[PDB]
Formats: structure tokens, C-alpha cells, sequence
């Protein structure tokens, strides 16, 4: 009947959500993850993926799911109306780290496009050989971040679109190189080196750079996209960092297409009457990588976001991503077919490549409670329709009937085909984008003394009374 | 492999004439086709290489055309010493082909 005007700015979270003092920890346990660090290997006959693609210069993106504090205990003096307010969780502390030593992780692959170098000369000979292109590795940038949001984060790259149709004149031609942005998985790899452009859709020799990125895209987080939006989601705390320095000057094939106008240079005689290249791409490579400012182990807190909202985490959800290379050790493993022969050989012992990473997280969560006196409830619903749709305001519908028969053998030629064949949505939008999945269902501690990361944060507030005085000294 | 037939005998032209010699591909070379002048009593000698880009030493008489899978040579102002023999020529520099890139002919200019 009527309802009032909804106001047509936004508002940050300090007016419509309340803070307690009810804090919680939950810390996962620890997260292995071995593989190779260049390709997927797989069957020769068909797909099937015996060991993952592990190389540290991967996004791995987590997932926290959170228990609903809507059916959740805690200690006395907390109640609340289920019928007019609800329960929501806020996170003040977060840790990301990492136990290893500090690598390096160089790559490169066999067939990389070079021609000659071009920084120093004696004569230059037009070779052009057939596929003449060699062998050559290199290093790469160091890079580090650390993104929190409540909903996943967007990075961007350059690829290619439909030009107007108004001249067609060779399949030799060029794209138009437009600029678009896509939601982060766990898999895309960055480099702020060659930087942002797919390989495989842009690039057909697929020799360009070296192939950990050569069937796969190079994202880059964008930083502008995510602070301008109105809200002020998908990240409230950033950190950067990262490194860079050029080593070597080197040639593509030189099959140039964008030629050389004519009034640029002047015309020699005899061998000078030609062009060396135009296309230079130069090696990056991270240096002096140093262990003193690493932006990792180290418990920040959160008193202020970037944006409007604060660690409201809403849909009892959030979403953690880390880039780290600074870890890049490879691991020169072998193992012989023959360990009887007293002289070494060729071929007795055939070699193999891994690489490792370890993680760890903690967090400190504290209780907020939101009343709804039918003016939030027009601003919530708008906000976002899931956040209102996960808690039902709804009385029933007229047949309710037994939710689900649930027969016992559910393999069998009695019955009919059963189980989720039509799956209507009530799943996550987000199902075909893969992510890295964090269960932290039931790892919640009310006290917070024996644990790691708990004394850090209680150390830092006030702690009078709090602690308790349990078996006196005298 | 690409192959440029080249099955075309030349007509009789006068002085100022004009010629339009085809020589068509069946796999695509890109831009990559020469052509050639063959007195039939010495060594052979180019004209125009990559279809538009004429070498030295040689008059703006001529022109160059064609792209994709065709292409052409036209000229005017037949001379007296322009009767010899022309042949289009391609560089897709493959291995298992059997080119010789042959065919071609001018008739002596009346």
C-alpha cells in the first residue's frame, strides 16, 4: 500500500548495518598443489589430464563459502527477531601465506621466432630460412597482489573483432584490436612483460613468446573497472607490486607488411639496398627479488574501503586472489631405467620437471546484524534480487506437499531415471566459470586465544578482561 | 602444390597494341609471382617481382596487377625488340611441388 520514495543516490554501509562484539576466526588448514609448469600433459589417443598445469604465474582465485549465521549458536546476550531482522557476516582481518623457498622460474620453447640480434653487428646477412627459428629462454617480471571482494574480480586483454565491411582485400590483412574485459578464472596466467593479448586468436604461428602462455590468455587486472562501479564491490582492499628491467634486442621472421615509407632513409648501392627488420621484441626479466619486501605473512586489517561498502560479505560468500612468482622454483627431477651399469650413459636415465606451492589462509570475522523496517527492504532488493531471495519473506504456495519422495536405491531398474535431470537454476550464475573451492562450513571458533593469527589481532586492540583470568599465581 | 598452368599462345599484335597474358594459380601464393623476358638467343632477364614493383633499368611502359589466385601483365607500345618469350613465376618455395612455372609466348611484332 503505497510505499515511500527510494532515495535516488547510494549510501555507504554505516547507516543500515549494526557491528557487535561477536568476532570468530577460521583459518583453513593447508592448500598442496603439484603438476608440471608448462602444458596439461595428456594421452596421445584423447583428452584426459594426468597431472594439472601448476607454474607460478597462475591467478588461483578462491571461494569461501560461509556458514549462514541464520540457524548458527553463539555465547549468551545475542538475540534477534527472525521475523524482522536478519544476520549477515563481516570480515576485519585477512592473512594470505606461503611456506617455501625463493625461485626464479624461467621458461622458454624450442621453436621461438628470432632471427638475429641488433645490438651489435658486423654485416648483416639476409638469411630467410625456411623455419630458421632457434631455441632461445628467457626470464620473466616479478608481480604481486592481493584483491578481496565479494563477488570475483575483472581483468581485461586485447583480441580481436569484426571490422566494418568496407574493404576486404587479403587474408593477409590486420584486425581491428578492440578492448574487452572478462571475469578471472583459476588458470589464466598474467605477464606485465609482452602483456595482454590472447595467442591463439591473434597470433597463428603460435611462436611468439614462450609456450606456458601459448593455448591460453594472458589477463591483466584492470584497477579502474572495479572502483568505479557505484557500489563500491569486488574489492575493498588492494596491494600492488612488481618489478621490471629489459635484457636483449632481438628480430621477428620479417615478413613486413606495414612497409617502411620512402622518404625515411636514404638509398646505398650493392648490399644496401634492402631492410634488416622492423620488429624488435625485447626479453624481460625480474631482478634482485629480495626477501624484505614481500607482501605476504603479514596480518593487515581493514577499517576503511576503497569503495562504499565495507567487508560486508553478502550471500555469506568471498573471494580471495593472490599472484605470486617470486616462488618460481623448478624441480630438475630423473629417474634410470638401469642402475646395474657401472658407467653413466646417454639414455639410462630420462629426466621429468614439477613444481610446487603451498598456501595458507586465516581470517577474522565479526557479526552484523540488519533490521528491515520496509525501507531497506526497497533498497536490499534492488541492490542485488539474490540477496533478498535467500532468505524467504514469502508465506507458502497452495500445494507444499512432501518436499522430494526420495527413493533409497537410487541405481536400480525398478525405478525411473531420477536425480536433478532438469536442473532448474537456484545454483550459482557463476557454475561454468571454474573456481578454486574453500568448504569452511563448520572450521569457525567462537574463542580465538590458541590460534595463530588470533593473538595478532587480539594483541592489537584492547585486550583488558577479554583474555580472562583463568588459574591465578597465587 | 601450386601450379600456374599458363596454356595461352599469343596473339598477333601490331605496333601499339596492348596484351593481356593471365597466368592463374590454384593455391593460393599471396603476393609472391615474377615475370620474365626470354630473347631467344641469350640469358634470360625480369621485369616485375611480388606483382607491382618494377626492377631497374626498365621502363614504366609496363604495368603489374592481379591479387589472390590470378594475375596478369599488360603493356602498350609494342617495340621492335620486345619479341621473346614471357613466363610467370611464383616463390612459394615448397618441397614436394614440380613447378618449372612454365608457359608463354610472344609472336614476332609486325
Amino acid at each position: 500500500y503505497l510505499p515511500p520514495v527510494p532515495v535516488s543516490k547510494v549510501v555507504s554501509t554505516d547507516e543500515y548495518v549494526a557491528r557487535t562484539n561477536i568476532y570468530y576466526h577460521a583459518g583453513t588448514s593447508r592448500l598442496l598443489a603439484v603438476g608440471h609448469p608448462y602444458f596439461p600433459i595428456k594421452k596421445p589417443n584423447n583428452n584426459k589430464i594426468l597431472v594439472p598445469k601448476v607454474s607460478g604465474l597462475q591467478y588461483r582465485v578462491f571461494r569461501i563459502h560461509l556458514p549462514d549465521p541464520n540457524k548458527f549458536g553463539f555465547p549468551d546476550t545475542s538475540f534477534y527477531n527472525p521475523d524482522t531482522q536478519r544476520l549477515v557476516w563481516a570480515c576485519v582481518g585477512v592473512e594470505v601465506g606461503r611456506g617455501q623457498p625463493l625461485g626464479v622460474g624461467i621458461s622458454g620453447h624450442p621453436l621461438l621466432n628470432k632471427l638475429d640480434d641488433t645490438e651489435n653487428a658486423s654485416a648483416y646477412a639476409a638469411n630467410a630460412g625456411v623455419d630458421n627459428r632457434e631455441c632461445i629462454s628467457m626470464d620473466y617480471k616479478q608481480t604481486q597482489l592481493c584483491l578481496i571482494g565479494c563477488k570475483p574480480p575483472i581483468g581485461e586483454h586485447w583480441g580481436k573483432g569484426s571490422p566494418c565491411t568496407n574493404v576486404a582485400v587479403n587474408p593477409g590483412d590486420c584486425p581491428p584490436l578492440e578492448l574487452i574485459n572478462t571475469v578471472i578464472q583459476d588458470g589464466d596466467m598474467v605477464d606485465t612483460g609482452f602483456g595482454a593479448m590472447d595467442f591463439t586468436t591473434l597470433q597463428a604461428n603460435k611462436s611468439e613468446v614462450p609456450l606456458d602462455i601459448c593455448t591460453s590468455i594472458c589477463k591483466y587486472p584492470d584497477y579502474i573497472k572495479m572502483v568505479s562501479e557505484p557500489y563500491g564491490d569486488s574489492l575493498f582492499f588492494y596491494l600492488r607490486r612488481e618489478q621490471m628491467f629489459v635484457r636483449h634486442l632481438f628480430n621477428r621472421a620479417g615478413a613486413v607488411g606495414e612497409n617502411v615509407p620512402d622518404d625515411l632513409y636514404i638509398k646505398g648501392s650493392g648490399s644496401t639496398a634492402n631492410l634488416a627488420s622492423s620488429n624488435y621484441f625485447p626479453t624481460p626479466s625480474g631482478s634482485m627479488v629480495t626477501s624484505d619486501a614481500q607482501i605476504f605473512n603479514k596480518p593487515y586489517w581493514l577499517q576503511r574501503a576503497q569503495g562504499h561498502n565495507n567487508g560486508i560479505c553478502w550471500g555469506n560468500q568471498l573471494f580471495v586472489t593472490v599472484v605470486d612468482t617470486t616462488r618460481s622454483t623448478n624441480m630438475s627431477l630423473c629417474a634410470a631405467i638401469s642402475t646395474s651399469e657401472t658407467t653413466y650413459k646417454n639414455t639410462n636415465f630420462k629426466e621429468y620437471l614439477r613444481h610446487g606451492e603451498e598456501y595458507d589462509l586465516q581470517f577474522i570475522f565479526q557479526l552484523c546484524k540488519i533490521t528491515l523496517t520496509a525501507d531497506v527492504m526497497t533498497y536490499i532488493h534492488s541492490m542485488n534480487s539474490t540477496i533478498l531471495e535467500d532468505w524467504n519473506f514469502g508465506l507458502q504456495p497452495p500445494p507444499g506437499g512432501t518436499l522430494e519422495d526420495t527413493y533409497r536405491f537410487v541405481t536400480s531398474q525398478a525405478i525411473a531415471c531420477q536425480k536433478h535431470t532438469p536442473p532448474a537454476p537456484k545454483e550459482d550464475p557463476l557454475k561454468k566459470y571454474t573456481f578454486w573451492e574453500v568448504n569452511l562450513k563448520e572450521k569457525f571458533s567462537a574463542d580465538l586465544d590458541q590460534f595463530p593469527l588470533g593473538r595478532k589481532f587480539l594483541l592489537q586492540a584492547g585486550l583488558k578482561a577479554k583474555p580472562k583470568f583463568t588459574l591465578g599465581k597465587r | 602444390d601450386p601450379m600456374l598452368t599458363q596454356t595461352a599462345a599469343s596473339v598477333e599484335v601490331a605496333v601499339g597494341g596492348t596484351v593481356t597474358i593471365k597466368c592463374q594459380a590454384s593455391q593460393s601464393i599471396g603476393g609472391y609471382l615474377s615475370w620474365y623476358q626470354q630473347k631467344p638467343g641469350q640469358r634470360p632477364k625480369l621485369l616485375i617481382y611480388r606483382a607491382s614493383t618494377l626492377a631497374s633499368g626498365v621502363p614504366s611502359r609496363f604495368k603489374g596487377s592481379g591479387s589472390g589466385t590470378e594475375y596478369t601483365l599488360t603493356f602498350s607500345g609494342v617495340e621492335c625488340a620486345d619479341a621473346a618469350a614471357y613466363y610467370c613465376q611464383q616463390g612459394y618455395t615448397s618441397s614436394d611441388i614440380n613447378n618449372a612455372f612454365g608457359g608463354g609466348t610472344e609472336v614476332v611484332v609486325k
